[PDB]
């Protein structure tokens, strides 16, 4: 998961 | 009538405008998984009968040259307008592979009085980028 | 005549102010979630039906790992701005  | 008539020729353009590499100047992180996303989307809107055009890695410039040439298109046959954006970005702005598009910007291209082929026709904005940088904890 | 700024519909992926989540190899929750839902219901339901039931998929189904703490176990919920003036169906 990453962020954006 | 109460539903947006979908009858025209042709269900309408959908620009797809997939960013995952930035210049390493601005700091901006590579978005791994985004071509899923462009992949999945294309194939989607395709089948909904949308012109589906890809762009890849554009620049600020590049991104409002791009939004300005669609405007000034005719879509008097054309039902609908999607844009897809998929990016990094913050509240109200989007990035270009070399800085920020204030989301505003590219919008206004459309808006009534710019683009009247598309008057009364929807124009739909999806945006996959962050608004800000606030974590949701969740509950129960 | 209308409003100018009618018409328009700004499906964003997370609430304002708040990260988006993606993942490295599914790609982004909301995007595949969205796309989901078209292929099953966008010759069924009314769009806004369809952003709903993403809403609910997006909320319910999705949730973060990683190794820092601070952005482990986040959940994410999408925002609909709608200022259409009719419904939309793709048929």
């Amino acid at each position: 998961d990453e962020v954006x | 009538d109460n539903s947006y008539k979908m009858d025209y020729p042709e269900m309408g353009l959908c620009i797809i405008i997939n960013n995952k590499n930035f210049h390493k100047s601005t700091g901006m992180t590579s978005r791994s998984g985004t071509d899923v996303d462009a992949a999945n989307l294309r194939e989607t809107f395709r089948n909904l009968k949308y012109e589906v055009r890809n762009k890849n890695d554009l620049t600020r410039e590049e991104i409002v040259e791009l939004m300005r040439d669609v405007s000034k298109e005719d879509h008097s046959k054309r039902s609908s307008f999607v844009c897809v954006l998929l990016s990094h970005g913050e509240e109200g702005i989007i990035f270009g592979t070399n800085g920020p598009v204030d989301l505003k910007k590219i919008t206004n291209f459309f808006r009534g009085d710019r683009c009247r082929s598309l008057t009364g026709k929807p124009k739909l904005f999806i945006i996959q980028a962050c608004r800000g940088t606030e974590l949701d904890c969740g509950i129960e | 005549k209308i409003p100018v700024e009618a018409d328009f519909l700004y499906a964003y992926s997370t609430a304002p102010g708040y990260y988006s989540w993606r993942n490295s190899k599914d790609g982004s929750w909301f995007i595949q979630s969205l796309c989901a839902m078209l292929k099953q219901y966008a010759d069924k339901l009314e769009f806004m039906h369809i952003l709903t039931r993403v809403n609910r998929k997006v909320a319910t189904e999705f949730e973060s790992f990683s190794f820092d703490a601070t952005f482990h176990a986040k959940k994410q919920i999408p925002c609909i701005v709608s200022m259409l003036t009719k419904e939309l169906y793709f048929y």
